[PDB]
């Protein structure tokens, strides 16, 4: 049973640093490309970052470039997102999403409304 | 060739026998006697003198040597001599053999490379046709046209081989110093006629299947999509049937005005325009397409496609791939004397010989689809 | 092309000359 | 055979296999295209502008849950078909692999909307790097160029915050701008165009390409643009079959 | 509040997992460790059926084990006689994006569906000798992915709106609606008694429903990705699922847990179709790597490979008498193997 | 409603939890019993001679 649990969200003053941790179970962590997707209040889900199977390929959205850092621990089956210099516009619910299929480059439906292999989200307020 | 030399011999012998049977002898005493010896006419000479007799001229090798003359003496008794008291008119027929840009390097090497190239091309095209027909996943219209082109090349090579073997067997039957069956072969019914018409038809079919391949490629690039059955039937009709429309008129027109022997010698320069012109047109069109397609390829490389040296490195690889398919080299080559003659008779002739091998290699061996089929078959055979 | 036919023609004329005269 | 029944079967099949041969001739002569874009992209307006090309018979009601919409338009007698997904769920990872043998994917984006331009880049990346669409080339339409020009001219936009690379960007020299155009408008247009081109050029090998166009609101030549791009795609594939390219 | 309901769901899931673990005394491997292997199963392409222009998306065997209907995305349903490869019917479809097809148990009807969200039922035994649309069933708000006749009047259809439905063809209304899946429902399989059916969806889960009642009796998880295929065991007490994680899994209803896992290190491509043999000893699965694999359903050891398709294998099925295996693929050809 | 959906899921989980589950060993034995009982009638497992095969 694919399960993803996120932690590390809380109230933080602007300019602070917050670390989000995603523990995954029920699937081989090393075989999937992982994503971080945030949903701001009053808006839809927005893709934030993605990391490949080996951690080599990394990409971020424009609004967070140079501030957020995404990494994965395959041995510990964990996905980490470090956030630096938080802005008021960064207040959102953060979800730890997974690519639908292993050994693939396309991450379809990760930002969808009712995606299956997605965490239940953690609130981050600035 | 041999046929023209033989025909010249028959013409000379007809004239000389007519002169022998039309000129009465002087009817003198103690004089030489007229005779015919299938090598040089021997009429009466001048008694008590050594008169010169010209060497035979009907042979093709006598043009290089000048008008040589052999001395023959006519005595005052009318009695001849014989070597070793057995036969042969002692002498006066030996000073015409000299044997004199050489038959060895300029001819034998060329024939060797021709025969080996045609053999290699024939084998390669047989294997290529087997591969194309065997695999069911390579049964598109493009491969059907490729198969027909391979068959045309094979037919041309077969015609060349059959002509060479026929000449070799004629020489072998002449090696037993008897059985002069060439004169019967000159009946222009079976030994001649059919072989020459078949060779001409095979050549025209090859030249018009290169045209069909080029036209099909051009209609693929330009134009639009039409019915597959209509296009294939039309292409087959204009590939295998159009050469008939100008070979059969040549076959039946040469049979009346310029019969001679199997129409080998074209004494009328205009009479070669019935066959050469349809072929040349078939070549000419294939030049234009070769340019147009090339331009298309250039338009692809100079487009928003990434710009680098590949506009020249890849292009040179594309055009050299298209030269064997469309037979463009005929235009590129077709001025011949000595070294120039050797190069003209080598490059053209060898390219014609090896075009089949080049086409088979480029479109049935290095082709990615056939390689994928072979690899898939090997993978299936590995696990049995 | 013309090598074989020329050689055969030369051989033929030479043989016809030498054998018969 | 045994005649009668076995002659009523092999004949019947030969009566079907002929009609099929009549149908194939029309299936191979038409080009199928897949229309994609967001709700703000303007696919509806584009498909309305190209409609004019071209028990109840003319059923102009469809169903409340149709799922797919067909648009047949003819340019120089080529008979393009365009398919636009209708009543489908938010998840496309399963029904999008049925468009794996299609002449072109027409991707339209609202270039004037920088709020969700990264969403357009993201699903363009997903479509481009797909296992079943890795040989299908994309005709990219950057819709609503007049709105983008108005947004740039009027100011109060600050495009640099959405994409922190507009500062270190210079109009590509190959720019072919309309005579009446502010340089800022050209810079923004070509910045978005190059944002999509950097996704297309990265990976993709050489089996499929991208054909970007600027079509604002009144371009009636979009059908001809599609015609030209599909012609280029088809003849490029034909050259690739002959190893000439 | 939602936190209390989340905690209740977690507690119920933990209790279910603990019960399943308590019921797992011995694995299927240990019980079937001392059985004779079936060896290398070798099949040959007895027949090859051609005539489709585009990729074949589904096919179904007739009850008579001789005729089969195949659906292709060029917009054609072709009913073949596999004995002689003689085409019996060629029905053109209104919409060419067909993703499923079915054959009535009596052979009097066929069904098809796809991206048009509509299940079309075609009557093959009209009095005029032609084939016309007998019915169109609409109401699904997503693409139809599977459909299986219960009889000449009932049909179960699963769609991409995360729901399945039991229809009435005579009236055209939805008799029952089965909900609970959180992703596209990709396959369904009917029990031999036609009283329950299993639906495998894109949420990495399968569910066992009740045709007559209308609720999900059991939910089976264990797969890592989307489930593309599902098939009942011949005795109706178990089912196999093929998924996008390149593994097949055999679940059993009574134990309510996964029994077997058919996987390989060489295989990294997902499973598109799954079917069982007549005795249930052989499990046949089609893959995106253009091959089919025949597994020992009791030993979880690969027993054979069916190669010969040039593109992705999309459909697979075994005759009712088990005499042949039909595989269609995206290369537009069907193959009958023995 | 998210709360209503969670409540419905909880009810469904309650319905699923209270079922009778037999031991896995018994289920495996039943599967093996069926396989052995119908092995001789499986054309794909034990191929028939090329006389009853209609696809030959």
């Amino acid at each position: 049973q694919v399960q993803l649990q996120e932690s590390g969200g809380g109230l933080v003053q602007p300019g602070g640093s917050l670390r989000l941790s995603c523990a995954a179970s029920g699937f081989t962590f090393s075989n999937y490309k992982m994503n971080w997707v945030r949903q701001a209040p009053g808006k839809g889900l927005e893709w934030v970052s993605d990391i490949s199977q080996s951690g080599a390929s990394i990409s971020y959205t424009g609004s967070v470039k140079g501030r957020f850092t995404i990494s994965r621990d395959n041995a510990k089956n964990t996905l980490y997102l470090q956030m630096n210099s938080l802005k008021p516009e960064d207040t959102a619910v953060y979800y730890c999403a997974r690519c639908p299929a292993p050994f693939t480059r396309d991450c379809f439906d990760v930002t969808s409304t009712t995606y299956a292999y997605r965490g239940q989200g953690t609130q981050v307020t600035v | 060739s041999l046929w023209e030399t033989v025909q010249k011999w028959r013409e000379y012998r007809r004239q000389c026998q007519r002169s022998l049977t039309e000129d009465p002898p002087p009817a003198t005493d103690l004089f030489c006697n007229r005779t015919f010896d299938e090598y040089a006419c021997w009429p009466d000479g001048e008694p008590g003198s050594f008169v010169n007799v010209s060497c035979p001229w009907y042979l093709p090798w006598a043009s290089s040597v000048p008008q040589g003359h052999v001395y023959r003496f006519c005595t005052a008794e009318g009695l001849w001599l014989q070597k070793d008291n057995s036969s042969l008119p002692w002498r006066d027929l030996s000073e015409c053999e000299e044997s004199k840009s050489s038959p060895e390097e300029q001819l034998l090497f060329l024939y060797i490379i021709y025969t080996v190239g045609y053999a290699l091309s024939f084998s390669a095209l047989v294997i290529a046709s087997a591969i194309l027909l065997g695999f069911r996943h390579l049964h598109c219209t493009r491969n059907y046209i490729h198969l027909n082109l391979f068959a045309s090349f094979i037919l041309r090579a077969l015609s060349v081989f059959i002509k060479d073997a026929a000449l070799k067997w004629m020489y072998s039957t002449a090696a037993q110093q008897h059985q002069w069956d060439g004169l019967l072969s000159y009946q222009d019914s079976l030994s001649c006629r059919l072989v020459f018409l078949l060779m001409q038809y095979c050549v025209a079919a090859n030249y018009y299947w290169l045209l069909v391949e080029g036209v099909y490629l051009y209609t693929l690039l330009a134009f639009s999509v039409l019915s597959e059955q209509w296009i294939f039937r039309l292409y087959v009709s204009i590939g295998w049937g159009v050469p008939l429309l100008f070979v059969v008129p040549w076959g039946i027109v040469k049979y009346l005005y310029e019969d001679e022997g199997c129409w080998t010698r074209n004494s009328n320069m205009n009479y070669w325009l019935i066959i050469r012109l349809p072929i040349l047109f078939a070549i000419g069109v294939n030049f234009l397409i070769f340019v147009r397609v090339i331009c298309i390829v250039v338009s692809k490389l100079k487009a928003n496609l990434m710009c680098k040296t590949d506009i020249k490195c890849r292009l040179a690889k594309s055009t050299l791939t298209l030269i064997p398919l469309l037979g463009t080299h005929e235009v590129i080559f077709a001025h011949a004397r000595g070294t120039l003659r050797f190069i003209k008779l080598f490059t053209e002739l060898s390219f014609t010989s090896f075009q089949g091998l080049m086409v088979a290699i480029l479109y049935c061996f290095v082709n990615n689809e056939v390689q994928l089929e072979f690899r898939k078959s090997w993978e299936r055979w590995r696990l049995e | 092309e013309g090598t074989f036919t020329s050689d055969v023609s030369s051989y033929l004329e030479g043989q016809a000359a030498k054998e018969f005269i | 055979t045994l005649s009668a029944e076995d002659k009523a079967a092999v004949e019947r099949s030969k009566m079907i296999e002929k009609q099929l041969q009549k149908d194939k001739q029309v299936y191979r002569a038409t080009h199928r295209l897949l229309l994609l874009g967001a709700d703000n992209s303007g696919k509806s307006t584009i498909v309305k502008q190209m409609r004019i090309y071209h028990q109840q018979d003319v059923l102009r009601t469809r169903v409340k849950t149709s799922g797919i919409f067909e648009t047949k338009f003819q340019v120089d007698k080529v008979n393009f078909h365009m398919f636009d997904v209708g009543a489908q769920r938010d998840e496309r990872r399963k029904w999008i692999q049925c468009f794996n043998d299609v002449t072109a994917i027409i991707f339209v984006v609202d270039s004037s909307d920088y709020n969700r331009l990264q969403e357009a880049l993201n699903d363009f990346k997903s479509i481009w790097n797909n296992r079943w669409l890795r040989t299908i080339s994309v005709i990219l339409f950057l819709n609503k160029q007049d709105l983008l020009a108005e947004k740039v001219l009027a100011g109060k936009s600050k495009i640099e915050d959405y994409f922190p690379e507009f500062a270190r960007y210079t109009t590509p020299e190959d720019a072919t701008p309309e005579p009446g155009e502010d340089p800022r408008v050209t810079r923004a247009k070509y910045f978005i165009r190059d944002e999509f081109l950097r996704i297309s050029t990265a990976s993709g090998d050489g089996r499929h390409y991208c054909y970007p166009h600027f079509t604002c609101s009144v371009d009636t030549e979009n059908a001809r643009r599609i015609f030209n791009d599909c012609r280029d795609i088809i003849q490029r594939m034909h050259l690739r079959q002959y190893e000439l390219l | 509040e939602l936190d209390q309901l989340r905690q209740e769901a977690e507690q119920l899931k933990n209790q279910i997992r603990d019960a399943r673990k308590a019921c797992a005394d011995a694995t299927l491997s240990q019980i079937t460790n001392n059985i004779d292997p079936v060896g290398r199963i070798q099949m040959r392409t007895r027949r090859t059926l051609r005539g489709h222009l585009a990729k074949i998306y589904a096919m179904h065997w007739g009850t008579d084990s001789r005729l089969l209907v195949s659906a292709s995305q060029d917009g054609k349903l072709i009913i073949w006689d596999s004995y002689t490869t003689n085409k019996v019917h060629a029905i053109p479809l209104r919409s060419s994006w067909v993703m499923t097809c079915a054959y009535a148990p009596s052979g009097n009807y066929v069904a098809c569906g796809g991206l048009d969200n509509i299940c079309s039922i075609y009557n093959l035994k009209t009095r005029e000798g032609n084939v016309r649309v007998s019915r169109e069933l609409a109401g699904h708000t997503g693409y139809l992915s599977c459909c299986r006749f219960l009889d000449d009047n009932q049909i179960v259809t699963s769609s991409g709106d995360t729901t399945c439905a039991l229809w009435d063809i005579e009236t055209g209304q939805q008799t029952t609606t089965f909900t609970g899946h959180t992703g596209d429902v990709m396959s369904l399989s009917l029990a031999p008694d036609t009283r329950l059916f299993v639906s495998g969806a894109c949420d990495a889960s399968a569910k066992l429903w009740d045709v007559r009642e209308g609720m999900c009796r059991q939910t089976f998880t264990g797969h890592e990705s989307d489930i593309n295929a599902i098939c009942f065991f011949p005795n109706g007490n178990a089912f196999a699922t093929g998924s996008d994680d390149a593994t097949c899994r055999l679940f059993d209803l009574r134990a309510d847990q996964e029994l077997m896992t058919y996987s390989h290190d060489n295989i990294i491509c997902g499973i598109t179709s799954v079917s069982f043999s007549k005795s249930g000893r052989l499990l046949l699965a089609g893959y995106d790597d253009f091959n089919c694999n025949v597994w020992d359903a009791l030993k979880a050891d690969r027993a054979g490979v069916l190669a010969g398709h040039d593109n992705r294998v999309s459909c697979l099925g075994v005759t009712d008498d088990g005499m042949a295996v039909a595989t269609g693929s995206w290369d537009s050809f069907l193959k009958i193997w023995n | 409603a998210s709360i209503a959906q969670a409540r419905k899921l909880v009810e469904q989980l309650k319905m699923e939890a209270n079922i009778d589950r037999i031991k896995v060993s018994k289920a495996a034995a039943d599967l093996m019993a069926y396989c052995e009982a119908h092995a001789k009638e499986d054309p794909l497992l034990t191929p028939v001679p090329a006389s009853e095969n209609p696809f030959r």
